[PDB]
């Protein structure tokens, strides 16, 4: 378990893609030439796990960048870590998916994914002994949902013994009020459910919401909103990049993390919550960052963790504090909380401490959880759903790629019993 | 029989298409299989010309399908203001229910549309007003955590 | 003489394996290089020590053990920690992926891919022996190597030496230091697959040792350092027999004589005393009669349970020390009056004593001062029915909604095996009932 093979997709796959590049790259001395230029040596332990090492000392991210639309692999160059990729690893087809589930999955993106593959196949080839694939997107497009999708089924079954891990971003009214959306990002869950060992639901809505409600942005941009992200995805990886008492991958990950096979997808928590050029204040203590991470406001996915209970949960502790402060108030909150955390799994909250903090902070707190309240998140795409697929609007543009009105039903059949799953062990006792 | 014409050339948003078959005596309230009028699927897709050249020459604005649902009804879900306002000017029901008990608020308050809610609101919108499941406007924001929304229905 | 071939299985068996070894060689005057000055046969002798130790052309006496891991990062550091000369570079075994907290991986999805390598290293071990006693297995209860390939193991070793006895020491899970939440699992299925392979099984309770190490060591947060110093003093106490002139377990076979009156119930709970901070380095030397009376205090049990809530079984007092005999049957005399210490009624109300008059050794840049004298009580009591009580509640609040078992069935395994495991532990909490508890 050592190298992950990132994939991107989308725009929005390549967008918040590149920042996760960017922050990592920061946090372990690498430039966007691919040098290393760091003061620390516990930034180079690990880092083959996301880096092939060149023979000029160099160090270049093991990424694949995807997208129906040419347009937005150029933006991606002229950002600053544009030239770090390999320019052989950019897979952009010509005709964009134009916001179609349909035509990223079996049309245009059809004829495109087999050149992907070939890039996927070349990475992990050159691999000591490959951890699993990691996957970011966009739920509510054409390219990162359609052609995300098709990718995903394709290495689940050329790589099966593989881990497959997602960072969905799932679409909101609140950032883009395209109705075709719900559409897309059911069609994808039902994906996501059958091939996925691991995802990261970033909600657009909740994004929106810290920014708008709690960051008082009033009006929030895809930049506001990635500087999240970007500080969610970081936390969520930091123990696979850094050495620490862990040496954490993503099947221990899954395997305490994930109780029943469809019940995969994880809502994640960020604190101290910032802005970007923010960083106001004197950082926070240990136990400010316990309540705050456990908090429905630090959430990244749209849902108030006390409408549900905790199955597993993880957190990270990035900085210099007290390990014994970190377990009293991680204590307290649970003992405190006892009815938020299901009693048929015993010993169900880890933590772990990282001394190298994330970059403008000092002390940080990332949570990794696997609550019934990620339910809400379904529902309120689910509804969307069927207000839209009730009076069957826009389904010429799927039916016309040869989908099946059967296959909406489907989706949104299989979503349903998603959450009839997460309300079982809810209301479900040890008796 | 210029009517299935009319209903391809209101739901592609080809004008001077809607013009001529209107001339040659097309049938402005023409229905296809479920029910819906050229000024549904000109509601439907944001055609706002030929929703107005529709209500000129003589459209039901409260037309119903099969389903019950109006023109307002697709406008309010996904999202055309201006037609909301055409249509609300034209004297559309504003509290006009469909077969899944779903009014123009309901879908718009599903779908987000804020701006949509308050001006089916300041209409006269039922906000008491269930579907099947007994959920009013409010109901639903209180379900979904959608604060921006209830704050709006909360006039 | 007798060998006796050590086998580190899991981080905790490879981590717990260093600490033994480590004072192994402290207490034979060995050096981290194999070099021992005092030593009247250079190329072999059958001394004591010889039992665990070879010796090559050379003078260096290389540890009969072997370290095996489905991972290298942790045996990586032996072979370049302090102790990289002395032990046999191809008996530390390695894969490339572990068993990711997976019984079902570490037996059959990962522990085949090198399962066999391990038998035949082994195996070269072995014919360097003139009369092999058996295996000493280290190795954790949660661990997806300790409990998944250490079960392979030792159904492979059964068959292949089914002659030669077979001693754990298992690493019981803790809240306080665990690693994952399918350990009460692995537990069961290992302990289910092994109660018929092993003849003696010394369990230590994480959660003891993080006790001791808090309220008489004084550690705020102890480390797996500080816990495997002290474990691997207990274990000291438990090989000295084996590794000096016994009188008192003289062989592995000795263990079940005086341990194990049934093949099943073989689960001796362990009890040192004493351990005193390294800082209080000047404390008064306790008397023979006090670290005996200290065994029967619950705070210095290996194991978290009550004796005074069962019947005993066997009981052996292996002292370390300036301890006289004399000494000993009178504490022994008094511990048979004062105290109601129930045996069973089918079995001798008495003690076995052995006597070590080494003094204790503790590490350099350990936590434990050095004392004059020390015992460790070997009893088999079944009150030890209580730790595995509390291991199978957590199994069935799991199991009970069928709570991550999609994983072992994926890697090769059957759900029956979870039933069938878990009904030989109901068989095994009976058997304690049938004996009075
Ligand atoms: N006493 C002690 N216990 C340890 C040590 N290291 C790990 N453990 C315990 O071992 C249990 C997990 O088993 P491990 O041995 O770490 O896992 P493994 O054998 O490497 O097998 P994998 O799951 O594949 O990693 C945890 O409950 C820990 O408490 C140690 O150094 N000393
Ligand atoms: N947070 C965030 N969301 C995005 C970004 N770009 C697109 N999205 C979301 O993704 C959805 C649109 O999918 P998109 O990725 O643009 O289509 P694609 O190019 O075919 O993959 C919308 O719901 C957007 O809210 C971005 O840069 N940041
Ligand atoms: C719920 O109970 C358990 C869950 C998991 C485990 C161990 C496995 C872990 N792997 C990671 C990986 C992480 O990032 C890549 C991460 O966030 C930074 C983690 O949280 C700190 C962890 S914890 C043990 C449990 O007892
Ligand atoms: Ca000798
Ligand atoms: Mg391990």
């Amino acid at each position: 378990m050592r190298e992950i093979v990132h994939i991107q997709a989308g725009q929005c796959g390549n967008q918040i893609g590149a920042k996760f590049w960017e922050v990592i790259s920061d946090e372990h001395g690498i430039d966007p030439t691919g040098s290393y230029h760091g003061d620390s040596d516990l930034q180079l332990e690990r880092i083959n796990v996301y880096y092939n090492e060149a023979t000029g000392n160099k160090y270049v991210p093991r990424a694949i960048l995807v997208d129906l639309e040419p347009g937005t692999m150029d933006s991606v160059r002229s950002g600053p870590f544009g030239q770090i990729f390999r320019p052989d690893n950019f897979v952009f087809g010509q005709s964009g998916a134009g916001n179609n589930w349909a035509k990223g999955h079996y049309t245009e993106g059809a004829e495109l994914v087999d050149s992907v593959l070939d890039v996927v196949r070349k990475e992990s080839e050159s691999c000591d002994c490959l951890q699993g694939f990691q996957l970011t997107h966009s739920l509510g497009g054409g390219t990162g949902s359609g052609m995300g999708t098709l990718l995903i089924s394709k290495i689940r079954e050329e790589y099966p013994d593989r881990i497959m891990n997602t960072f969905s971003v799932m679409p909101s009214p609140k950032v883009s009020d395209t109705v075709v959306e719900p559409y897309n990002a059911t069609l994808s869950v039902h994906q996501l459910v059958e091939n996925t060992d691991e995802t990261y639901c970033i909600d657009n809505e909740a994004l929106y919401d810290i920014c708008f409600r709690t960051l008082k942005l009033t009006t929030p941009t895809y930049g506001d909103l990635n500087h999240l992200v970007s500080a969610t995805m970081s936390g969520v990886t930091t123990c696979l990049r850094f050495p620490g008492q862990l040496n954490a991958d993503l099947r221990k990950l899954a395997v305490n993390m994930v109780p029943f096979p469809r019940l995969h997808f994880f809502m994640p928590g960020f604190a101290p919550l910032t802005s970007r050029g923010s960083q106001q204040y004197r950082a926070l203590t240990v136990p400010e960052l316990t309540q705050q991470m456990f908090d429905s406001k630090n959430m990244m996915a749209a849902c108030d963790p006390r409408h549900g209970r905790y199955l597993t949960v993880a957190a990270i502790f990035r900085g210099r504090m007290s390990m014994k402060e970190v377990d009293e108030q991680m204590l307290n909150v649970q003992n405190k909380n006892s009815s938020y955390f299901v009693e048929w799994i015993p010993n169900n909250v880890k933590t772990a401490v990282c001394d190298i903090p994330p970059r403008g902070l000092k002390m940080s707190a990332t949570f990794i959880g696997n609550s019934t309240a990620i339910q809400e998140l379904f529902k309120r795409i689910s509804e969307q759903f069927t207000a839209m697929f009730r009076r069957k609007a826009f389904l010429h543009w799927y039916t016309g790629e040869g989908m099946d009105e059967m296959e909406f039903t489907e989706a949104e059949s299989n979503m349903n019993d998603l959450v009839s799953e997460y309300q079982q062990y809810q209301d479900a006792t040890a008796d | 029989d210029l009517g299935k014409k009319l209903l391809e050339a209101a739901r592609a948003g080809q004008d001077d298409e809607v013009r001529i078959l209107m001339a040659n005596g097309a049938d402005v309230n023409a229905t296809d299989a479920s029910g819906l009028t050229p000024l549904h699927l000109a509601a439907t897709y944001g055609h706002l010309e030929i929703v107005e050249v529709l209500l000129k020459h003589g459209a039901d604005v409260n037309a119903i399908d099969i389903m019950g649902s109006t023109p307002l009804h697709l406008a309010a879900l996904i999202g055309h203001l201006e037609i909301v306002e055409v249509l609300l000017k034209h004297g559309a029901d504003v509290n006009a229910v469909d077969t899944w008990g779903d009014t123009p608020l309901h879908l718009a308050a599903i779908m987000g549309h804020l701006e949509i809610v308050e001006v089916l609101l300041k209409h006269g919108a039922d906000v008491n007003a269930q579907d099947k499941f007994g959920k009013t406007a409010f109901d639903i924001s209180i379900d979904n955590g959608n604060e921006d929304l209830a704050e709006i229905l909360q006039k | 003489m007798r060998e006796c071939i050590s086998i580190h299985v899991g981080q905790a068996g490879v981590q717990i394996g260093n600490a033994c070894w480590e004072l192994y060689c402290l207490e034979h005057g060995i050096q981290p290089d194999g070099q021992m000055p005092s030593d009247k046969t250079i190329g072999g002798g059958d001394d004591s020590f010889n039992t665990f130790f070879s010796e090559t052309g050379a003078g260096k006496h290389v540890p009969r053990a072997v370290f095996v891991d489905l991972e290298p990062t942790v045996i990586d550091e032996v072979r370049t920690g302090t102790y990289r000369q002395l032990f046999h570079p191809e008996q530390l075994i390695t894969g490339k992926e572990d068993a990711a907290n997976n019984y079902a991986r570490g037996h059959y999805t990962i522990g085949k891919e090198i399962i066999d390598l391990v038998l035949d290293r082994i195996r070269k071990l072995a014919d360097q022996c003139t009369g092999l006693q058996g295996f000493l297995v280290f190795h954790s209860f949660g661990g997806g190597t300790g409990s998944g390939f250490t079960s392979l193991l030792m159904e492979r070793l059964s068959v292949d030496y089914g002659k030669k006895s077979k001693l754990e020491f298992s690493i019981y899970p803790a809240p306080q230091v665990s690693t994952a939440v399918v350990e009460p699992y692995n537990s069961i299925l290992t302990t289910h697959t092994t109660l018929e392979h092993s003849d003696c099984a010394f369990m230590v309770d994480n959660e003891a040792i993080y006790d001791i190490c808090r309220r008489n060591l004084d550690i705020e947060r102890p480390t797996y350092t500080n816990l495997n110093r002290l474990i691997s003093q207990i274990v000291s106490s438990i090989t000295a027999s084996l590794r000096f002139d016994g009188a008192l377990n003289v062989d592995l076979t000795e263990f079940q004589t005086n341990l194990v009156p049934y093949p099943r119930i073989h689960f001796p709970l362990a009890t040192y005393a004493p351990v005193i901070s390294a800082e209080k380095a000047y404390h008064e030397q306790l008397s023979v009669a006090e670290i005996t009376n200290a065994c029967f205090e619950p705070a210095n049990q290996m194991v978290k349970c009550d004796p005074r809530h069962g019947k005993y079984m066997a009981c052996c007092l292996l002292y370390r020390g300036d301890v006289v005999p004399k000494d000993v049957n009178a504490a022994i005399a008094t511990i048979k009056t004062k105290r109601s210490i129930q045996f069973v009624d089918w079995c001798p109300t008495g003690f076995k004593v052995g006597i070590n008059y080494q003094p204790p050794t503790v590490v350099p840049g350990g936590d434990l001062a050095k004392v004059q004298r020390a015992v460790c009580m070997l009893s088999n009591t079944t009150a030890i029915a209580e730790a595995w009580a509390r291991l199978d509640h957590k199994f069935d609040l799991m199991y009970a909604k069928r709570a991550f078992v999609h994983w072992y069935v994926g890697e090769g395994m059957e759900e029956g095996e979870f039933s069938e495991a878990r009904e030989d532990m109901a068989a095994l909490e009976k058997d304690y009932e049938e004996v009075g508890v």
